[PDB]
């Protein structure tokens, strides 16, 4: 991983001295990307680029996105419009939004069609499945976001169906919704958990996939 | 703040006994 | 677990294949490589008298 | 009792108990 | 490129294998052939096709939310199509619960089921890609019928 | 006497049991305080709000609508409920909670027709707001409407509709 | 609302991955 | 041209131009020839 | 027609809810589209073929009760800034398309949203509505986006008055459940039928329940002539700024030209591997 | 006088700043403060004893130009829902601390805000304000938690009355650059010094610069007379729960009683892997 | 012939340095984003509003304060700009801004002293606003006032107290 | 030339050609 | 790390045919704390403690709290009042913050005063000192969101203080405030910054700390 | 507990312990005895104190902000009282800005030129330590400042 | 007692509670039979 | 579009001269 | 604002933990 | 450099010592254990003729 040039610096001799980076360089060195693997493999890599672009980009739109239900539609029409490339930037958002969902589901298409979940990596799939899930959690969480019609209406209609549980739906709705109805507490609610819990929870989850890929390298050939 | 420090005497007389009661009551049922 | 280099006679074929490849059935060919398979098990090519070097399975292709 | 001087002794004797605690098993300091 | 051919002599590689693993052991290097210089191919790929759609086709802004006035058509994500159609074709709303929560855990569940099988292969797997491929054509089609309306949503007006 | 497994695991329960007492002490305070605050309001008349902030005025609204058509306005649970006007005059004594049961999209009242006709997925209601067809298993909830301030009153009697207790109580 | 572009992608991209993945397996599976 | 077509002919599109993509990397490994 | 709908709502076609308030009196639900473009240059005359495609052969029922052709309006709500194009702006291909169809604004200030209507359907199958996108550059409340284009294309007689009556080309309904005693014409199309609650009806639809069967309240008492219908079709179009597309394709070139060069330092790592396990 | 403090500014004695109105007339700054417990629980009479030190042999200047003593008031700002304890709440020994001092709102509804003054300094160098503290059980309004208590003091006369006028309690300076001439006692005490512009001032201050130096605009003409001041210390009081401190000494003696159970459980592993290392 | 390390060097400088170029072009839109968008092209004219945020009529403001009082009203670059009546009648054609040129701290009027008196650090400024006394180096910026609406332009003529070129200009 | 259809056929080649430039360097599918 | 009991049970047997979490067990089993450790080492990790309070009952208040200069400070008693337990938590949070940077001063005169930073531990102590710089970052972001008096001063003084940097303070002023002056755009910007920028850079900073740690273990015997 | 001794035999223990590293190779054992033990007593014990110091003092809602209205003494949190002292006591801002700035970098140099000498005991680093008590009773001071007047800010009104 | 005087006292109560920790633990450590 | 067709040939047409142009160019001067 | 508690134990805990890690390091310093 | 049980001489003394260890200075030892000493050093306790053992630096001692 590290050239002759770099091994031999005096800098590169520093941190090796200390913290011994050659250890990574040969780790990193020793993998090998066998021959079955294609193009398709790429694909859980590309779920991982729409979604770092979805983070940066999302770290862009915290600073000047308000969640509140008098300034939330303000502001999103102030980042499209007064913002310095906040067109680019929330388009490219929903559009890496859509882009990661659509890549994590022909990951699964590949991963499936490829026998990726077989045993050993049932752990792997199933750390994938929870992704998934966190993934369509991001996009809900965010459809609503902007306060507009359609992702007020959304939020009104998937956050009320667990009501359909005769007595503990309607507390899974009020803690949903955060409130009875759908308002400010609903959308305070959905933005701490769009911005802060499910970036938390899928990091976690990103960590834990990409762990067992390392441990267990890719999947055999078919 | 006298009462104050009684109480606390007190805290530390009751957990020290609890403390050394466990200890040597576990140590005695073969516990520990 | 297989030798290199080793006559092997085909006992048995998993998978359904061309009718060339079943005519290679109870063919002995020395297995000139060794190519990873489906179930992540060591299979061998096996160039036969003819020459038409198939990979067959290990389970499926037997000592000889 | 007064409850007040309770509650501040309460957490100055947890504070004293938390440091023993950690002198006794770690065996000394 | 060159291609390391799996070292078989060693014990450990042929364990590793035993047990599905270690086949990041032979084949192209990993660092830098792929890693390095063939995924920033792929990151600036998507970079500047996402860059590009955001651009052609930039995010609307929508009306502002009004709680007393229902969309006539309100839709969720594209993703949540077939997730959106059961709830409304089915009567029940709990039997609609029930579908949106069997979708993930059924998935959970693919592994363990299809583990019996070894074979990685889909022309190895008939009935695992027989459940595959219909149940493909069955959110797709689910996912179709979202769009429609309730009436013409489970034929897709098609008859 | 070394310890086995059995004074192992026993002494692994009393510890990790109290830390898990502890850790339950910790965590109530943090679950109950997710929980949404129950402060709805006084949980029986909440006076019925415009769809602007300010709340309605009886009267006022006693001398907008004209009888043209039914007008919704904020309800018990936030849910808008139409008042009806019933002659001009005064506002009838019960406002139909406008919320479709299927999924909660907001029924728009078709005075053409004379019947809700929820554009969602097409459950129809009567003037009465019962279920004529459609997908909506349950009727659109009733509420008071006094003609005082507006207050509005889950319906506590049975429904003079399907004749049953109701569902919403 | 409904993005028709966003749903061309989709369309396109799905089966045209399933059916790669297809002759990729069929192609693997093959005996030369 | 309009937007509501871009379902049709943007995924026939789709499915014309991830093969032509496949096809033309491999008429560069071809042409290369090395 | 368009003009009841200005009446009706002077504020605007569409409600809060999206529906046109055409549906109001069009009960009907015919199809309709729009082909706009998926993007439009600013200041850029473009066109809006608002097809309203109703069955050419098909007659309804004219108010005096003979039947007759239809005919297609529309409301074509474009975005903020956008307008119909004046003459000298359209060019001579698109002075045929259009030819002489009259547009209006919905209401002055509001020139974006365009009534066209009461036309004759034979000849109006498609209505080109001729639009010119604005300039952000020179208006400032005006910005590049996309922005929804809502149309409301209707054929055909509607079913209700601005004065709330009913129009001959209605299935009318029974009031109450009451015997009809007698129908009688004389000399015209209208019946009046008979709780035995006396109800006429006019000279439209013809009679479905013209026996003497007993009636109930709500049961349809003819059948329904309507042949036309109203439709609305939500689409988009992206305001496109020209500069964003010369940056994009620059952006998108230096993307293939690093991706060729990361290829070919590929190609360079391999030989010089290739030759590292040489020996 | 705290009167001047209701009538000038009625509504709040502190501004949004923070600086209590006294400060505006008092001009001079020192030292007051306030023993206020730092918690109290609900439904309790506690004290807060207002400390108001100056130096007692300190003569200040009367109104009529005459030493004298000073004179001690003060405005407790207590938190909402805090009051002065009736006297049929107060202790014996409250009772008679307290003694007959009056302690007045400084409104109407500001029952918490409490103004006291002017006393003789000489036995009220501590005004003990006897609090009650609020029950938020009883009152919704009110709550548990730490709440910020205000306080001013003033020790000594002002300087300015409510007239905008300047009291004999004051350094007088120049209005305009002249000189003094003809000066003499104006008053019985004041005088009259003399651009010769005729300025005069009370008998409080006495001349600095009575000599027929020049004088220059703003420069002080007398000695700042002003032997007091006011002040002004923010504290703070935590209306406490008591079931808040019966729930706390329970987890936190729960938690104690876990931290001995985890050491005995560590002096087991010990036990056992000592053991285990012997063969 | 196997590139030597000037080649791969070079080979490394052409791939990277290009790979720079196209990261640099998508990180300047996201720079440019982040850096706030100017409030307005001109920072002039900018009607007096209120803390509570409503603009700030010039009679209004006249009929209160009477004479000799200083009231803050929002000023440029969203500073409390004290404006000055100095006889009840037309406004000062000039007010201080009352921020403190060292800190942020605004500084109160005194109208008793005539001197701006800040509590922070104690840095006075004349009726004027002219530094006189304190810490802070620099004085309190000016602005014009028009007395006919309000609207506050900054103030770019030289100030007329030190009668050199406007620091804040 | 217009520059909505240069810029929808920058993207399509771009897409085309990442494809292209992946399975060149990747000397396969 | 696992007992001979968990061992040797089919679901360990399980995650250890698949993952080998048995290596993890050796990893952690490996190491010895030395003799000359003592009750100060203690600091630093209580310093992740109140750390982990401030990450915990920060996602409590995110739920509530309502960053928009209209709502903040009522969102704030909202908590405090209403919300159950809100007091509890927003007051453990405002003590942690505390008790998190004095632990982390406490922690620095441990290390300084072991010499634990003197080679080959420096760049442990340099990320030490940036996990500082962050930290004090958390808490003057954090004590401007209730947007009361002192919380809006101190964000104001605070924010204006790059003013004085001669050619580039203005802008720096004009990016961390966002604006012009402190107003909305410093509220909704010192929260992006608090709750989501703020907490990731701290993690990367903690990993990369910890994960340095552990390769170089602690420090040698006074 | 029983200690392991180092084992110094051993070459990979010797060569760690001549880079400063490899403590961690004997004592006490780091699992359980001390990880799952002892950091639970530590760490319950500083969330019990903090939830006792959170209910007996409260935070405490202040009053809404005044953008028209400075607090009298508006200060920092405490851990900026020295920083804050810097401030308003150096006449010139950029000065002050200076000094703030060369506190963390200050630190972040601290090894560099501590390294000079192997010893970690205090004790044999007389000038290190000079160096920093005099420099913690000088944070502790412009820290005590910071809460008075700027008049008698440096003297803490004791001169 | 009040909250202004929490500064020096509790800074004492701060350092002999931590000295009395200390030796209360040693004396646990020598109330225990080895 | 056939004008799209017609500008994505040129587009595709160019690219693989400029690839190949630099491939067999950079091999020659032997950097490949 | 001041918090005196707050400051109260910082001014406690930071010389007691000085005095404490002082007085290890001069215990491990000298020489038994 | 050092062994368990070697016998040693105590020649420098890095740091300052107390009056015993001024007095062990060129005194004959016999190592007794192997010190951990500061700047990662293997220190040796020494058991001298006094009987009693203090630990020394590596450099301080001389191999004998
Ligand atoms: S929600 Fe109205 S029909 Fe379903
Ligand atoms: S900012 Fe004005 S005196 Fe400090």
């Amino acid at each position: 991983m590290f050239s002759k040039e770099v091994t031999e610096s005096k800098v590169f001799q520093w941190f090796n001295d200390r913290l011994e980076v050659q250890a990574i360089s040969d780790d990193i060195a020793s993998k090998y990307v066998p021959p079955h693997v294609n193009i398709f493999y790429c694909l859980g890599g590309l779920t991982l680029t729409c979604f770092l672009i979805q983070f940066a980009t999302g770290f862009a739109m915290t600073f000047y996105y308000k969640p509140t239900v008098t300034e939330a539609f303000a502001s999103v029409q102030y980042i499209m419009n007064e913002v310095n490339f906040g067109w680019l930037i929330r388009s490219i958002h929903r559009w890496s939004a859509s882009m990661m969902v659509l890549m994590m589901i022909l990951h699964v298409f590949r991963v499936y069609l490829t026998g990726g979940f077989k045993k050993p990596r049932e752990l792997t799939w199933v750390v994938g499945v929870m992704l998934a899930v966190t993934t369509v959690t991001f996009g809900v969480t965010g459809y609503s976001l902007p306060w507009d019609q359609v992702g007020y209406w959304a939020v009104k209609i998937v956050s009320g169906v667990p009501a359909a549980i005769p007595v503990v739906g309607d507390q899974l709705v009020t803690l949903m919704r955060g409130s009875e109805s759908v308002g400010q507490a609903t959308l305070t609610r959905f933005y701490s958990l769009h911005t802060f819990v499910l970036p938390w929870a899928i990091a976690v989850l990103l960590l834990l996939h990409f762990l067992m890929i390392r441990k267990q390298g890719i999947s055999g050939p078919l | 703040m006298a009462a104050g420090v009684g109480i606390f005497i007190g805290y530390i007389a009751v957990f020290t006994g609890v403390t050394l009661g466990l200890l040597y009551g576990l140590r005695f049922v073969k516990l520990i | 677990t297989i030798e290199i280099g080793q006559k092997v006679k085909v006992y048995r074929l998993r998978d359904r294949v061309s009718p060339d490849v079943v005519g290679k059935l109870g063919k002995v060919g020395v297995v000139k490589d060794f190519k990873m398979t489906d179930g992540s098990g060591i299979g061998a090519v096996v160039s036969f008298d003819d020459r038409t070097a198939t990979w067959f399975f290990e389970d499926e292709l037997k000592a000889i | 009792m007064d409850i007040l001087t309770l509650g501040w002794v309460s957490v100055l004797v947890l504070f004293t108990w938390s440091i023993s605690m950690v002198v006794w098993g770690r065996n000394g300091f | 490129s060159i291609i390391k051919k799996p070292d078989l002599s060693d014990p450990d590689l042929r364990a590793k294998l035993a047990k599905g693993m270690g086949h990041n052991y032979y084949g192209e290097p990993a660092w830098p052939n792929d890693i390095l210089y063939m995924f920033p191919i792929c990151i600036l790929g998507a970079l500047g096709l996402i860059a590009g759609l955001a651009i052609l086709d930039p995010a609307m802004i929508g009306e502002p939310a009004d709680p007393f006035a229902t969309p006539l058509e309100i839709l969720p994500e594209w993703y949540l199509y077939p997730t959106f159609q059961i709830l409304r074709i089915l009567p029940n709303k709990l039997l609609g619960i029930a579908g949106m929560a069997a979708i993930p855990l059924g998935l959970m569940l693919v592994p363990f089921i299809e583990s019996v099988n070894k074979f990685q292969n889909p022309f190895r797997r008939p009935i695992a890609m027989t459940v595959f491929l219909f149940g493909t054509a069955a959110a797709l089609w689910l996912g179709a019928g979202a769009t429609f309306p309730i009436d013409k949503s489970l034929t897709l007006g098609l008859f | 006497d070394v310890p086995d497994l059995g004074r192992r695991q026993f002494m692994n329960l009393l510890t990790f049991g109290t830390i898990t007492g502890v850790a339950a002490g910790a965590l109530y305070p943090a679950v109950k305080y997710l929980i949404p605050p129950s402060s709805g309001g006084s949980g029986g008349g909440v006076t019925a709000k415009d769809a602007l902030g300010n709340d309605v005025k009886v009267t006022e609204f006693l001398a907008s609508h004209n009888a043209g058509d039914r007008v919704l306005a904020q309800g018990l649970k936030g849910d808008p409920t139409y008042i009806v006007v019933q002659g001009d005059d005064t506002i009838a004594n019960y406002g139909i909670n406008a919320v479709c049961t299927h999924l909660g999209c907001v029924v728009p009242w078709n005075a053409s027709e004379n019947k809700f006709m929820c554009p969602c997925h097409g459950s129809q209601y009567n003037a009465e707001g019962k279920v004529v067809r459609g997908p909506a298993p349950l009727s659109l909830a009733l509420a008071h409407a006094t003609v005082t301030k507006l207050v509005l009153s889950t319906w506590t009697e049975t429904d003079f509709r399907t004749d049953e207790d109701p569902w919403w109580a | 609302m409904i993005e028709p572009l966003l749903l061309g992608i989709v369309l396109g991209l799905i089966p045209v991955t399933l059916a790669g993945l297809f002759v990729a397996a069929y192609l693997q599976y093959k005996r030369g | 041209m309009t937007a509501e077509s871009m379902l049709a002919n943007g995924a026939f599109i789709m499915i014309g131009l991830t093969l032509l993509g496949l096809a033309w990397g491999f008429v560069i490994i071809k042409l290369q020839g090395s | 027609y368009p003009f009841w709908a200005q009446e009706t709502a002077p504020l605007t076609p569409r409600e809060a809810t999206g529906r046109i308030v055409c549906a109001n009196c069009h009960l009907a639900q015919k199809a309709a589209e729009v082909e706009i473009p998926q993007a439009v240059l600013p200041d850029t005359v473009f066109e809006a073929v608002v097809k309203i495609p109703y069955d050419l052969d098909s007659q309804q029922v004219l108010g005096d009760g003979s039947k007759g052709g239809l005919n297609v309006g529309a409301v074509l709500m474009l975005p903020e800034g956008f307008k119909i194009a004046p003459p000298d702006r359209l060019s001579e291909g698109l002075k045929e398309k259009v030819g002489g169809t009259y547009f209006q604004p919905y209401r002055e200030d509001m020139e974006n949203v365009v009534i066209v209507g009461p036309l004759p359907g034979e000849q109006y199958q498609e209505i080109v509505f001729p639009v010119l996108s604005p300039d952000p550059a020179k208006d400032k409340s005006i910005n590049y986006g996309k922005f929804a284009v809502h149309l409301g294309a209707n054929r055909g007689r509607g079913q209700i008055y601005p004065t709330g009556l009913l129009s001959n080309n209605n299935a009318f309904k029974a009031p109450n459940a009451g015997t009809i005693s007698e129908v009688n014409a004389l000399e015209a199309g209208g019946y009046q039928l008979i709780g035995t609650e006396t109800v006429d009806i006019p000279a439209g639809p013809e009679l479905i329940v013209s026996a003497g069967q007993t009636v109930e309240a709500g049961e349809f008492l003819t059948n329904n002539p309507n042949v036309g219908g109203f439709g609305q079709k939500d689409t988009e179009v992206v305001l496109q700024n020209p500069t964003r597309i010369k940056f994009l394709v620059l952006f998108l070139a230096g993307i293939m030209l690093s991706q060729i060069l990361l290829v070919l330092k590929k190609k360079q790592i391999e030989k010089v591997q290739a030759a590292e396990l040489n020996f």
